[PDB]
RNA sequence: GCAGU
């Protein structure tokens, strides 16, 4: 919750979608904890999804 | 099932489990401490249309 | 005449002056969007008009607001390509100026506190580039128009439908742009029914006491009062005469006159006349006559307090001695005539259980929100909030021109919420209508019909996004910190962002676009489509909505729609059509003022078309303008008929208004049936490009504006001289009439070369100007896929043969001769990526190397030592093309390759090789390699060498282009120089660099010094501001997704050849599939030795009867015979003299044709290069409907010392004795069609197996197993295959130890099943069985 | 009343 | 969704 407030803020205020390597930098935590919550964060797809 | 992309892929089934165990260990919770039949009874309604 | 169509120039058969010249074609995509994006300042259109909707959002309770000032666009990031090479949108940045107003606490108007504007970003909105195509994550997408009902209100019946007794039911029907639907109706027995969003209906009174009408109110509105002012004499009733009209006078009428019509008697129009000429107003009617009428007004005594005769209560004559002791002497009753009046509004009021304004609301409550217990604030403000509150209704200017419209209102604007008067009309024009007083109207009407195109759905779906935007804006302004935060603090860009982003992407309009040819392309930006949301679903469109209305006349081809499930949902802009201000089909038409057909032109849409007489385009006219025929043939109302000269209105403004870009390319439409010209029209979109272009001999004239109007092609924007031409860039001198001041004056045109297409073809454009030769403006200058000199080629001219040859091409084969292999004719090139994606799996990062474990050495000699394959390295199938190898772990080896491990010593890998190989059957050259390296990721030594490879190429082509343009600067400037004061011979030995500093005498052109100067500057400035760009936009990061390390795609080139299975194709439905591929020495041949190429089959034309494909094989056999007499005299080196004397006999031919080719002004030269184009055949041009008659094919036949029949005698290759028969010869242009064999064949013997059910997977990308369908079991059980059956249940699906125990048993040798039971079924047990249900095997 | 004309559980909870 | 039979 708090890595998307932090980067709608950002989109904000730089009009595009900041890189996890400033938006680890608009946060205080390392870079790679930004790409594993990053990793994290999606919800699994239905397989009864139409292509 | 985990996906290549690291994304996962699961079936609606387990979206409805998940429901049902949620309001069915939430109804237990509100029988334990004794609410009021308002509650219990609108818990009862979601587990039964769950 | 041209430049570029003086070096070939089409011979018109046309006979008809054209008045009209085809309009742009893509012009609805790109004026809709244009009308999207622009600014407006009186805010009708697109962004402004959303933002203006919404804005300025008020707070809650009114201390702050939130105003927009304008907004603007920004920059793209990236250019088209660079989003369609990186993955990404090409899309422009929404920054809109917002103003926060906040007031004091107390203020006595609203009087502000402090005011906060700034520039708020909110989404980004894809751009449209100058093709009518968006990039949406790298993808070419085509919105696609929509076909929707337009808003307004329609009155339709059903006819006899319901109730199996013949009455027609009508309904009426508000439907709004965005609201809810409103709809009125009549049950089998006169009630007027009322619905909202098509639930339950009430009666439609309740809707009228919704509104604050009382029911006397009501009465007075939807009838007319008949008095009885009650006279010493038995009931004296006031009277006017045309109430009388046909009824049965069971009563005789007396004042002081003549009875005049017996009593037991039916009365006619001239009683009336009778009764109203001798002006009797005020009549005697017997006691019973009040005995079944309606009183109209509330009866009270004013003795007592007490109503004694409700209103719409019957009265009788005990009612009415009742009241008649009161004193009341005016009495009011609701006037109903049979068959002319109805008493449907009375009826109805008795069947309602509403009498006041509350309980009216109370039931439309319990009808719109059921088991809710309505308050009264609560029901009246649903009921306030469904059709009259700005922000939930709409009634759109469309949607209120059409409702004032139906209405016979004389405004055409008005308010987008509807009003009492508006619902009170639609009732009263629905009673008008069941009293036959008017007509049901037309659903599929292209009048009742509109068209939502790509810039008014985008701004519908910014608008969604801007008010959940406002709702959120609304959530925040009702807090307490409002005299700290800025706007920007407010606008979450998501939302917006999202429902501009899920509309352009995923929408159903919003499709890949189809990219085959430029024809492809150019008819899927034209398509309309009624399907969508807000418009039909497949399933549920009946018969009627797929059908060719009378009003697609000039608005919608009839022939181009699709064959499938979907006919007549998916429509075809045809050619000439336009579109209203309001979104209605309009088509041109030349208006006929005293019989003189006038030149100028109106677009008339469909309601205004019928009100005119409209002549065909066919209609014979002199040079004078009048029809040369007195009766001629006409559209009156829908309808056709013959007029005379006076009474016509309009005329068509071509022959080809009716037809569509695809349908006005078949040459002879007017001979083929219209199903097989609706399969030619489709199939023309499938053509694949060729190696090599080749005209049509027999085309439309339509191809240079299909050609020209798709920007496959490379058109000069500014005439001029060929500066340089390459094979990949033309560099044009503008002439000095058409460059600016101050400017360099040299058009740089750089030409896509060998790119990917949707569908996986090559476009690749090729310089068709050579070198120093003069251009003009709208020149072609590089063709495109499917263009030969800026015409549009979409396949080949075959020679054909219309001859049965030896079965080989028996039910529509095709065989073909080795010569058109030979010779590559339909050889087409196709270009795939494969994509070799790095990711990070939890066991480690997979590695792209090239050190695979247990393959061989040899396998890995055409990687780098990176791991990647070579440009221009040779591959098939099998073949790696990027070495991968991804971690595993937990071996668990069974024991014998344990001990296998322990003899030998192999120890097996850590890794796994997952490497990207060439798919099987596929054999072509890596043309291209792009590594996506994610940022942080060390880059591979390929990744840096194709790093420094881009970096050179960009330094590379901007130091060109800007060597290009200083060289035209310094051109400028020495041409300047030598208009006066010349150095001519001083400025050849000064350096360039010198010239600028060399000051000129000031007469005037010392200001054109200082701007070429300055114009070099700042050349020289922008240079490095692009090339700082460029490095910094190839030395980034990549945006990949998360997981994945890095990305390599590999694009393979294949070249399909033509091959037995390859679908060919011509333009008149005639499709087939190739049968065989002949030699050369077996194929027909004439009395001069030449073979046929292809031979098709005569039994195709008659039965499906496409008599154009032979009437454009015979005047194909024409067109060559000419170009075969060119290239006679281009051998024996004829003077020029004779060559442009044949040249200007065969552009002469022809009765009445409007083109004259005059050769006295062409050149020698121009002649000759005019007949080195025309050796091949010379091109005609048959349009559609006005084109080429036999007679003058028969000429051009005798004109090339043919067979005027068009039949010669062929003989056997094989045999070569003579066919008992001439047979039709000639020159057909085929098309190859993407339906190739090679994507076709697939086979499996096992493979992967699905998750859930164990059956194979799905189609031949997941390596596929054909679907044995339910009707091939019943076949199987037709037969007594009983075993077969079994097998292909059990062993060969679905039995998972069975399967096995089949493989390994037909491994030895042994043709043996066990089958078992199929997984599907204990799947079918457990599914039942998680259901409260006990399904059990019994034994 | 309104007893038995819902189906929604929303609806029953705010009655 | 878009095509092919
Ligand atoms: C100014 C112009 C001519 C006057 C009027 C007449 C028809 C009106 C459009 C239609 O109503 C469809 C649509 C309705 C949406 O609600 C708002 C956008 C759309 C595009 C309207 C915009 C504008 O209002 C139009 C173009
Ligand atoms: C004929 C023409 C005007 C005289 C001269 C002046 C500028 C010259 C081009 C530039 O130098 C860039 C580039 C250099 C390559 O080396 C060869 C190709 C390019 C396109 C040149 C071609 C040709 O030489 C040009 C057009």
């Amino acid at each position: 919750n708090k890595l998307n407030r932090i980067s709608r803020q950002m989109l904000q205020e730089m009009g595009r979608e900041p890189t996890p390597e400033e938006l680890a930098e608009r946060m205080l935590m390392p870079e790679d904890k930004i790409r594993k919550v990053l990793k994290i964060a999606k919800e699994p797809i239905s397989m009864e999804t139409p292509i | 099932v985990p996906l290549d992309g690291g994304r996962f892929a699961t079936s609606d089934l387990n979206d409805l489990y998940r429901r049902v165990i949620n309001r069915n260990n939430r109804l237990k919770r509100l029988l334990d401490l004794a609410a009021p039949d308002i509650i219990v009874r609108n818990e009862k309604r979601m587990l039964q249309e769950a | 005449y041209s430049y570029t169509e003086k070096k070939r120039i089409r011979k018109d058969f046309g006979k008809r002056p054209q008045v009209l010249d085809v309009p742009y074609l893509l012009s609805i995509q790109l004026d809709s969007f244009q009308k999207f994006i622009e600014q407006d300042p009186e805010g009708q259109y697109g962004l402004e008009a959303a933002f203006r909707s919404v804005f300025p959002i008020q707070s809650y309770s009114g201390n702050s607001e939130l105003q927009y000032v304008s907004y603007r666009l920004g920059e793209p990031v990236f250019d088209v390509q660079e989003c369609q090479i990186r993955g990404v949108t090409y899309s422009a940045p929404l920054r809109v100026k917002l103003r926060l107003v906040i007031y004091e606490r107390e203020a006595p108007e609203g009087t502000v506190k402090d005011i906060k504007e700034q520039e708020v970003y909110m989404g980004e909105i894809p751009l449209m580039t100058d093709n009518g195509t968006f990039v949406i994550n790298g993808t070419e997408r085509v919105i696609v128009s929509q076909l929707h009902r337009s808003p307004g209100v329609f009155f339709d019946s059903d006819k006899g439908k319901t109730h199996s007794s013949g009455k027609v039911l009508y309904n009426a029907r508000i439907i709004p742009y965005r609201g809810s639907w409103l709809d009125f109706e009549f049950d089998p027995k006169d009630n007027l029914f009322v619905r909202i969003d098509r639930r339950r209906k009430l009666p439609a009174t309740i809707i009228l006491r919704a509104l604050n009408y009382t029911t006397e109110q009501i009465l007075d509105l939807f009838f007319e009062k008949v008095i009885f002012e009650i006279r010493d004499n038995k009931l004296q009733m006031e009277l006017v005469p045309e109430r009388l009209r046909g009824e049965t006078a069971s009563f005789d009428i007396e004042a002081n006159g003549k009875v005049y019509v017996e009593k037991g008697r039916r009365i006619t129009a001239r009683h009336i006349r009778q009764l109203e000429k001798d002006d009797v107003k005020l009549i005697e009617v017997p006691v019973e006559y009040i005995a079944g009428k309606v009183v109209a007004k509330d009866y009270i005594d004013e003795s007592t307090g007490e109503l004694i005769c409700a209103a719409n209560m019957e009265l009788s004559l005990d009612l009415l001695a009742k009241l008649s002791q009161s004193g009341h002497k005016r009495i009011e009753t609701l006037f109903t005539n049979d068959l002319d009046h109805g008493p449907y509004i009375s009826e109805t009021l008795r069947v309602d259980p509403t009498n006041d304004r509350l309980s009216a609301l109370v039931e439309i409550y319990r009808m719109m929100r059921p088991g809710e217990p309505p308050t009264r604030e609560a029901a009246e403000s649903l009921f306030e909030n469904l059709f009259f509150s700005e922000d939930r209704y709409d009634l759109s200017a469309v949607g209120r021109m059409k409702f004032n419209r139906s209405l016979l209102r004389e405004e055409i604007e008005g308010s987008g919420i509807l009003s009492k008067d508006d619902i009170i009309d639609v009732m009263k024009k629905l009673i008008d209508i069941r009293n036959g007083k008017g007509e049901v109207d037309d659903i599929d009407h292209l009048g009742n019909r509109r068209i939502r195109s790509v810039g008014e759905m985008a701004e519908n779906q910014f608008r969604v996004g801007l008010v959940r935007v406002e709702r959120a804006v609304k959530e925040r302004l009702s807090l307490g910190d409002l005299d700290t935060l800025m706007p920007q603090d407010m606008i979450n860009a998501k939302p917006i962002s999202a429902a501009v982003k899920e509309f352009f992407g995923s929408s159903q309009l919003s499709q890949f676009m189809d990219q085959n040819n430029p024809l492809s392309e150019i008819t899927h930006k034209r398509r309309i489509s009624a399907l969508g949301p807000g418009g039909l679903t497949r399933e549920r469109a009946g018969f009627e909505v797929r059908d060719v209305h009378p009003t697609h006349y000039g608005r919608v081809c009839p022939i181009e729609t699709p064959e499938g499930p979907n006919i007549g949902l998916i429509n075809s802009l045809s050619v000439y059509a336009q579109t209203n201000e309001y979104g209605f089909l309009e088509t041109p038409y030349r208006k006929v003022t005293d019989g003189v057909v006038t030149d100028e032109i109106h677009y008339l849409s469909a309601i205004e078309e019928g009100n005119y007489v409209i002549a065909q385009a066919n209609s014979n006219l002199d040079e004078e303008g009048h029809f040369v025929e007195d009766l001629v043939t006409c559209r009156s109302k829908g309808e056709s008929s013959l007029f005379s000269r006076d009474q016509v209105d309009y005329m068509d403004v071509s022959t080809q208004q009716v037809v569509s870009v695809g349908a006005s390319l078949i040459p002879f439409l007017e001979h083929d049936d219209a199903n097989r010209a609706l399969m030619g029209a489709n199939m023309q979109r499938q053509a694949v490009p060729t190696l090599r272009a080749d005209k049509p001999l027999v085309g439309t004239g339509m191809e240079r504006a299909v050609a020209v109007d798709s920007g496959v092609t490379a058109v000069a924007k500014r005439g001029g001289v060929v500066q340089y031409v390459d094979a990949s860039r033309i560099v044009i001198k503008v002439n000095e009439d058409e460059m600016y001041p101050g400017e360099a004056g040299i058009d740089i045109y750089n030409l896509t070369k060998y790119t990917r297409s949707n569908q996986n073809t090559c476009i690749n454009q090729m310089p068709c100007v050579s070198l120093g030769e003069p251009v003009e403006r709208g020149d072609v200058l590089a063709d495109g896929p499917s263009t030969d000199l800026g015409e549009l080629a979409l396949g080949q001219n075959m020679r054909v043969a219309f001859m049965p040859w030896n079965g080989y091409n028996f039910e529509d084969s095709i065989l073909v001769s080795e010569r058109v292999v030979q010779e590559d004719r339909f050889t087409t090139i196709h270009i795939q990526e494969l994509a070799c994606v790095s990711r990070d799996t939890k066991l480690g990062p997979e590695e792209i190397t090239a050190d695979i474990p247990n393959v061989g050495e040899a396998a890995l000699s055409k990687l780098d030592e990176s791991g990647i394959v070579y440009i221009g390295a040779e591959v098939t199938g099998g073949d790696i093309l990027v070495g991968k190898v991804t971690p595993k772990g937990e071996t668990q080896l069974t024991p014998e390759e344990k001990l296998l491990r322990a003899i030998f010593g192999e120890k097996a890998s850590d890794v796994k090789d997952s490497s990207l190989r060439v798919p099987n059957g596929v054999s072509g050259t890596v043309i291209d390699v792009q590594v996506f390296t994610r940022d942080g990721v060390e880059k591979d030594k390929r990744a840096l060498e194709i790093e420094e490879m881009q970096l050179k190429q960009a330094k590379k082509d901007l130091s060109e282009e800007l060597q290009i343009l200083e060289a035209g600067l310094f051109s400028r400037i020495r041409a300047v120089l030598v208009a006066g004061g010349v150095e001519a011979e001083k400025l050849d030995k000064l350096p360039r660099d010198r010239w600028l500093e060399l000051g000129l005498t000031d007469e005037e052109k010392q200001n054109q010094l200082e701007q070429l100067a300055e114009q070099y500057d700042e050349l020289k400035h922008e240079f490095e501001k692009k090339l700082e760009a460029k490095r910094r936009k190839i030395t980034q990061g990549d945006d990949l997704a998360p997981g994945v390390l890095k990305i390599v795609k590999v694009y393979l080139a294949v070249k399909r050849r033509i091959q037995p299975g390859d679908k060919m194709a011509g333009r008149h439905g005639n499709k087939g599939v190739i049968s065989k591929i002949n030699p050369i020495e077996d194929m027909p041949y004439d009395e001069n030795g030449t073979p046929v190429d292809i031979v098709l089959n005569p039994l195709g034309v008659p039965s499906r009867m496409n008599i154009g494909q032979i009437l454009e094989t015979h005047l194909g056999m024409a067109a060559k015979g000419i170009g075969d007499k060119i290239n006679a005299m281009l051998k024996q080196q004829q003077e020029v003299a004779k060559l442009r004397e044949f040249i200007q006999r065969a552009y002469d031919l022809g009765a009445d044709v409007r083109q004259k080719v005059d050769l006295s002004t062409f050149s020698d030269e121009e002649v000759m290069r005019l007949a080195e184009n025309l050796r091949k055949g010379m091109p005609i041009a048959t349009p559609v409907f006005d084109g080429a008659k036999e007679a003058e094919i028969k000429e051009l036949l005798k004109l090339g010392d043919l067979p005027t029949s068009g039949q010669i005698r062929l003989y056997d290759g094989r045999t070569g004795e003579q066919f008992e028969r001439p047979v039709t010869v000639g020159y057909m242009y085929m098309l190859k069609l993407n339906h190739l064999v090679d994507d076709k064949m697939h086979a499996r013997s096992t493979g992967s197996y699905s998750l859930v059910t164990q059956q194979p997977l799905g189609g031949k990308a997941q390596f596929g197993g054909q679907r044995f369908g339910e009707m091939e079991v019943w076949a199987l059980e037709a037969y007594g295959a009983a075993y077969t059956l079994q097998e292909m249940l059990t062993v060969k699906s679905d039995d998972v130890n069975g399967r096995t125990k089949m493989y390994k048993n037909i491994v030895d040798g042994n043709h043996q099943m066990e089958p078992g039971m199929p997984e599907s079924f204990n799947v079918l047990l457990k599914e039942i069985r998680s259901l409260g249900i006990n399904i059990e095997l019994e034994d | 009343s309104e007893i038995g004309r819902t189906t929604d559980p929303v609806r029953m909870y705010m009655r």
